[PDB]
């Protein structure tokens, strides 16, 4: 005969990429002239 | 001689100890001596001695000095100062000539010879002593300077020693005469040359410095300060630099006792002006050092307040400025808890006292400068307060509501601020006097910041004029990297908004400024290779493409751009934007030897170029300013700013590059059909606006925001985005839309701003296509009119603008290039508009102005020109002009067809580089169908490039990621598949040589026994669905077949096919929520018996006697010789294409040959004698039959967007072999390259039963389900899984990974806790059997290639994916699961799992509603 209605299988409720570590500024040398 | 000198330093000594032993006045060993000097400075040009000879050479020199002062003692001297001071200037002689010999002795004095040299400096400190004592007395200008001649000497000297490490000796010699000039009163020496001065102390200075006795140096400072009592602060500029530099070091090591010590505390009884202008000078200098500086500079600040006396307005004035200051160290740190007053606060106040200033008429300079200061820094605080609440904000909330409520009163207000400042330093720059100002640095610094918050704010016309400011003041003061600097900046900006020329004069001036630089700083290196940038921009520009790429790879190879600086990596991302600027030009700009080094640099799509370039600038805002701008984490980082001057304008110039890239980024994603991606970026794009609520970029990102979704048609989505673009525009242009209906040459915000003008002309375009897609026409054409109207104008009034900020006579040879892409799109809209109405002849003009339009612009309008010629032939083409160039029938540019094959040929070597993935399709399948078997290779390979590009882009990009993070870690299948997916592999010539010799290579790939059939359908309208089928088979080491087959002519079309499959999952929707059980069961029957009707009618109609084209070929020779015969017999009945392989083919199966499908193939094959053609092939069939035997192999179909919906496995021919599905026939060269390398395990061995993963009935709202496979899948042996729970995606990461079997009982695919990122993250070595609801079905918005999950499992390489085509209930499908589970696992060892899918699909109550939804991605598949 007729059963029961079946129930849905249906649920019925790009990723950038994480920023990368830049390294930091290498500290530039900072010259004492002749008289 | 050693021994000469020995014996002259003997008679020295000698004559010296006579002198001792002389009572009587040595008056004529005086003039002896003069005679001896004389001989030592003949022999002074030699300079050459040792050092006990130069120990006596002092000896005698010191009496000789003895002897000059005593006869300047003796009354002889004494009454005749003249001959007094004449004894002076001998003794100075002599001392000159000491300073000689020290200088000579050093120079050539070894590391070694230290020893000596020490000896000798020890002398020299006798020398200075002496001559200062000397200098005791002296009175009047000359004795003075002559003393100051004496201080020069030894500073001399000094040098030597401080070269010679002897810093303790050196700072001993100086310390008498510092020590004398720091402790002397002020006006006793004003002739002394200050440099002079200067020199002495910064040995000692930097001696005490080095040495580490920064302390003890740092009073020697002050010392420094009082020596310079009359001299003005300007001199004083130097020690005020060498004591911060002093502090620093303080500061590196930890010291806090130097930093007790300050001026207000050290010198503690100067005159208060005095004192307050060292003070400022001291703030200066720490604001010019880099490193953490804010409680110094606040220290310096709250003494300059407590300075100040607010009753007199001179005071007022200076506290003004101090409170300006103050406002810019609490506008950055957490200093308001000691100060009680907010930063704001303290620049209103500030503000006010400015305004209550009146000038003296020579500090009126000043007070501009001061003003314009205050109201910038006023604007940067309250921005920074903006900015911080926005961040409070959003993390409070942790969208659609913030992005319409950015234009508010402040905005015009904040603004108004700017343009105040502007002003003022505009009208105090643009005279000719040179400003009086007090550091015209700090105009130069405030003036690079407010060009930075111009461009982040998107006015990039007042950015400019503030940049030409910047200039007139590096000229003015005589820095030449500032001025190189400005110059690049101006060419950037020029090139920008699209004038080449310029561009092409500033980067001149930026060239002739670098001559000066010296060229081995880095800033010039960094200017150079900038200026290499600009000029290779401005030839790829120009049409010199050839030797712009060459700067380029020059630029690309130099070792420098990678140095670890902020300045570096800004310059980078513009290498990387001009990479893809490169790249995205056609193949004939460029010869193939360097079109491969470009490509070989690392980045192959200007996609990833551009990706990158966004890459790179948010990790630049990660270590300038942290990571609070660009996420909402809860306390994610709290790096501090560091405001060292420099890093004021990164932080503004890195945002509007972010803000820039994310737009050349959402517009390049956009035009390809890459929507999901570019509305990713769209809505970062967003929220960082919301954050700084800036309307302008809230606007531009919200119309390309409702262009993608027009794109994936959701048109209310889209129309609510344009809705609030109308709102803010309406708001900015206060603080049928009205903003149109304008002159053409007007002043409103809107016609001003070039920014805004784009907007606008993009809303009406995004308008014109909602009231086109909502079936309004009349509407959305008169809004295409109104972009081409306005696009014109706008470019018109920007040439003007320009003009009229730069001050040229000369206007530009040609209008910017910046709306050329939106006229083009409108033109392409029109044209495909008149498609559909060739009535209308204005269209059909349209049509040839934009084709025109978009050939005067070469190479940069080409995805445009090539819609456009696409256009052109279809409008050409209106039983059709392709039938003469196939071989089966149903039963000037030469000609028209040869014409159409050009035009199409160029449009496709217009796009074939980066195609978008429509217009590649249309243009692939078009040219196919044109050409045919006059060229089949050239059909076949067309036919095979016209499915699937978007996930060719996607490939594409993620083995980039795949080969950048291994390049992290530390390939060769990697970049085997790059080439094999890359659009630039091909060899240089004409279409299609290159495009032929690839596809061949391709096919020479294929692996043995497997069949690759290509369902494709030919579209004649763009934006409909076809009903002529292209079929393409491939097989190793058979030549390609292809077939058209036209179903729009005979009742049962292939869009009457698919209106019913999508009605029927419509009933299915609609049905699923009956309540009645008697009503659902019926309802379910018709559907599952029009679904039956369905697939029978793509068995008969849709392929019709062509559906052999699918089978396996007979390994039996028979078929061979039949068509080897039937080829030369059926010639002559009219066979205009002869093919063996057609023949071979169709005859394999003369079993299942009807006599309708022969008679169809005769009637077709040979119209002229169709009578004995069917007689011929009815008797090759007739010897064919039962000769002929099955055979054994796989059968891998590819289908374009439309036909991935039906169920072609369905089929009665198709329901007793293994057929699998993929995207592209690349893909399954993709599986052999990685099966041959060994990185798929299953593909390798087979699928390991004792390793599967289950997830069952996550969200427990299933019961059935679960009450069926929980006992059973527990049972196994070694299988593992969830179930009643949710799983988490460090489970299921594991469980794609690291099993061969992952069987899914649940809702969908899984993607609640799976993504499809998520799995592309990872390589996938598991079987997924995902028996969800469309768990294997790709969505298809719009015009837009189907997308899912399936196709991140089959690019994360998943062997075999199973999964669902529609939506499925859950009693049928668990019996249908259960039943494939038992039948593959209980087969025993090597087990194919599709012989067992299409067993299992009789299961099921419903046998074609649910039994057919399964469907297989991959390859088959088999237990080990
Ligand atoms: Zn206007």
């Amino acid at each position: 005969e007729f059963e029961n209605p079946e129930v849905p299988r249906e649920d019925q409720q790009p990723i950038i990429e994480e920023p990368s570590r830049l390294q930091e500024s290498v500290m530039e040398a900072s010259a004492m002239p002749p008289p | 001689g050693p021994q000469a000198v020995a014996k002259l330093l003997i008679k020295a000594s000698a004559v010296l100890s006579k002198s001792m032993e002389a009572p009587s006045p040595p008056l004529r060993a005086l003039y002896e001596s003069c005679q001896f000097f004389l001989s030592g400075l003949e022999r002074g040009t030699k300079r050459r001695y040792r050092l006990d000879a130069i120990l006596s050479l002092f000896a005698f020199l010191g009496g000789y000095c003895s002897l000059l002062q005593q006869l300047r003692d003796d009354g002889v001297y004494g009454g005749s100062s003249k001959q007094q001071q004449s004894f002076l200037q001998m003794y100075f002689q002599g001392l000159h000539l000491y300073t000689v010999v020290v200088y000579d002795f050093a120079q050539g004095c070894q590391i070694v010879d230290l020893a000596d040299l020490t000896q000798l400096v020890d002398s020299c400190k006798s020398t200075v002593v002496w001559m200062l004592e000397a200098l005791e007395g002296l009175s009047g200008q000359e004795l003075t300077d002559h003393m100051g001649m004496t201080a020069s000497y030894t500073s001399n000297l000094a040098y030597s020693f401080y070269s010679h490490k002897l810093y303790a000796e050196a700072c001993a010699i100086s310390e008498p005469l510092c020590q004398h000039l720091g402790l002397v009163k002020p006006g006793t020496y004003p002739e002394v040359p200050p440099e002079k001065l200067h020199r002495c102390f910064r040995l000692q200075v930097e001696s005490l410095k080095k040495l580490g006795k920064q302390a003890q140096g740092c009073k020697m400072v002050i010392l420094w300060l009082a020596a310079l009592q009359p001299c003005s602060p300007e001199h004083m500029a130097e020690p005020v630099t060498f004591w911060v530099r002093v502090k620093m070091d303080a500061a590196r090591a930890g010291d806090k006792e130097l930093q007790l010590k300050t001026l207000r505390d050290s010198l503690s009884g100067w005159d208060p002006e005095t004192l307050a202008l060292l003070l400022r000078e001291e703030l200066q200098a720490y604001k010019a050092v880099r490193a953490d500086t804010g409680q110094e500079r606040f220290n310096i600040i709250c003494d300059l307040l407590e300075l100040s006396p607010e009753e007199t307005p001179a005071g007022a004035w200076a506290r003004a400025t101090h409170l300006v200051e103050l406002a810019q160290v609490l506008c950055y740190h957490d200093f308001t808890q000691q100060t009680n007053c907010s930063a704001l606060d303290a620049i209103r106040e500030a503000l006010q006292l400015l305004d209550s200033v009146r000038p003296e008429a020579q500090a009126r300079d000043q007070l501009l400068d001061d003003k314009a200061q205050a109201l910038l820094w006023l604007y940067i605080c309250t921005l920074e307060a903006k900015m911080q609440e926005g961040i409070e904000r959003d993390r409070r909330a942790q969208f659609l509501y913030s992005n319409i409520a950015f234009n508010l009163a402040a905005d015009a207000a904040q603004s108004k601020c700017l343009d105040q400042a502007l002003a003022l330093w505009k009208e105090l720059l643009t005279k000719g006097q040179a400003p009086a100002v007090r550091c015209l640095q700090q105009t130069a610094a405030s003036l690079q910041i407010l060009a930075a918050l111009y461009q982040l704010v998107a006015k990039p016309m007042q950015a400019l004029e503030v940049l030409l400011l910047l200039r007139i003041v590096s000229e003015r003061l005589k820095d030449h990297s500032k001025a190189a600097g400005s110059s690049c900046h101006i060419t950037q900006l020029l090139l920008t908004l699209g004038c080449p020329s310029y561009a092409q004069l500033h980067l001149e001036e930026a060239a002739s400024s670098l001559k000066h630089l010296d060229q081995t700083t880095d800033t010039y290196l960094l200017l150079s290779l900038t200026c290499d940038l600009l000029r290779s921009q401005l030839y790829w520009t120009h049409q010199k493409v050839t030797k712009g790429v060459s700067l380029l790879l020059s630029v690309l190879r130099d070792p420098a751009l990678q140095k670890s600086s902020k300045a570096w990596y800004l310059l980078r991302v513009q290498v990387l934007q001009l990479v893809a600027a490169y790249l995205s030009l056609p193949s004939n700009n460029l010869s193939h030897s360097l079109w491969e080094q470009l490509c070989a640099q690392g980045w192959q799509t200007p996609e990833i170029a551009l990706i990158d370039s966004h890459k790179l600038l948010r990790s630049i805002i990660l270590l300038l300013m942290g990571s609070d701008i660009l996420s909402t984490q809860k306390a994610a980082v709290e790096t501090s700013f560091l405001d060292y001057g420099e890093n004021l304008v990164q932080k503004w110039q890195v945002l509007s590059e972010v803000l820039s890239c994310s737009e050349k980024l959402v517009c390049h994603l956009g035009r390809l059909g890459s929507v999901s991606e570019a509305k990713a970026f769209c809505l970062e794009a967003l929220k960082l606006t919301t954050k700084l609520q800036i309307p302008r970029q809230c606007a531009l990102f919200l119309v390309l925001k409702g262009e993608l979704e027009l794109a994936r048609n959701d048109i209310d989505l889209c129309q609510s985005d344009l809705q609030q673009v109308l709102f803010l525009l309406e708001s900015c242009t206060e603080f049928i839309p009205n903003f149109l209906s304008h002159s053409p040459t007007c002043d409103c915000s809107l016609c001003a701003s070039p920014v805004l003008t784009a907007v606008c002309l993009r809303w009406v375009l995004v308008t014109a296509g909602v009231r086109l897609a909502m079936g309004h026409q009349a509407q959305g054409l008169d809004l295409l009119q109104v972009v081409l109207k306005g696009c014109p104008e706008a470019a018109e009034r920007l040439t003007q603008a320009l003009q009229a900020s730069l001050n040229h006579k000369t206007p530009p040879s040609l209008v910017p290039s910046l709306l050329d892409e939106i006229l083009a799109q409108a033109y392409t809209l029109l044209a495909l508009e008149g498609l559909n109405q060739p009535s209308n002849e204005s269209l059909q003009k349209v049509l040839q102005s934009g084709l025109k339009f978009v050939a005067a612009r070469i190479p940069h309008l080409e995805p445009w020109r090539a819609s456009l010629l696409l256009i052109w032939a279809l409008t050409k083409l209106g039983t059709q002009l392709f039938a003469s160039s196939w071989g089966w029938q149903p039963p000037t540019g030469l000609s028209t067809l040869d014409s159409i094959c050009d035009s199409l040929s160029v449009a496709f070597r217009g796009i074939s580089h980066c195609p978008p993935s429509g217009l590649y399709a249309h243009l692939c399948r078009f040219l196919a169908l044109c050409l045919g078997h006059r060229d089949p290779y050239a059909t076949a390979f067309l036919v095979t490039e016209s499915v699937s590009i978007t996930c060719r882009h996607q490939l594409l990009t993620h083995l980039h990621r795949q080969l950048s993070k291994a390049q992290k870690h530390r390939d060769v299948p990697l970049a085997r598949i790059q080439r094999l997916f890359s659009f630039r592999a091909l060899e240089s010539g004409h279409f299609p040589q290159p495009e032929k010799e690839s596809f061949q290579e391709r096919l020479a790939l294929i692996p043995s026994g497997v069949t690759v059939c290509v369902l494709a359908l030919a579209t004649l309208q763009p934006g409909t669905v076809g009903n002529t089928l292209l079929l393409t088979r491939l097989e190793k080491d058979s030549p390609p077949v292809s077939v058209q087959i036209p179903t729009g002519q005979n009742k049962l079309h292939l869009r009457s096919v698919l209106n019913e499959f999508d009605a029927i999952q419509k009933a299915q929707k609609e049905n699923s929520s009956c309540t009645d059980k008697r009503e659902w069961w019926t309802g379910r029957l018709a559907l599952d018996h029009r679904m039956e009707v369905l697939i029978a009618s793509l068995e008969k109609s849709v392929l019709g006697c062509w559906k052999g084209l699918l089978l396996p070929s007979s390994e039996e020779p028979g078929p061979a010789q039949e068509a080897s015969r039937l080829q030369e017999l059926l010639q002559d009945c009219g066979w205009k294409y002869p093919d063996r392989t057609l023949l071979k083919i169709m005859l394999s199966g003369a079993g299942a040959l009807t006599p309708q499908d022969i008679q169809a193939l005769a009637y077709g094959l040979c119209p002229t004698q169709p009578e004995r053609a069917q007689e011929l092939l009815n008797e090759a069939v007739g010897r064919l039959q039962g000769l002929t035997v099955p055979s054994n192999s796989h059968l891998v179909l590819v289908l374009d967007k439309d036909l991935q919906k039906l169920p072609w496995e369905s089929m009665p021919s198709l329901q007793a072999l293994p057929v699998t599905r993929l995207p592209s026939f690349r893909f399954l060269l993709s599986y052999s390259i990685i099966k041959e390398y060994g990185a798929s395990p299953v593909l390798s061995q087979g699928v390991d039963p004792r390793s599967t993963f289950y997830v069952l009935n996550p969200h427990n709202n299933l019961s059935s389900t679960e009450e069926q496979f929980r006992a059973n899948f527990s049972s196994e042996a070694g299988w593992r899984g969830v179930v009643g729970e949710v799983p988490r995606p460090e489970q299921v990461q594991e469980a794609l990974t690291k099993h061969d079997l992952y069987i899914y009982a649940g809702h969908g695919a899984g993607a609640r806790f799976l993504d499809g990122q998520a799995v592309l993250r990872l390589s996938c070595r598991a079987v997924a059997l995902l028996f969800g609801s469309s768990s294997a079905a790709l969505a298809v918005h719009g015009n837009l290639e189907g997308a899912g999950i399936v196709l991140k499992y089959i690019m994360a390489g998943c062997p075999l994916f199973l999964g669902n085509l529609w939506d499925v209930t859950d009693r049928d499908i668990d019996r249908y699961t259960e039943a494939l589970l038992q039948g593959w696992l209980g087969a025993g060892p090597g087990a194919p799992l599709l012989y067992y899918v299409n067993q299992a699909r009789q299961a099921p109550r419903l046998k074609y509603l649910i039994g057919a939804a399964p469907i297989a991605y991959g390859l088959p598949v088999s237990l080990r």
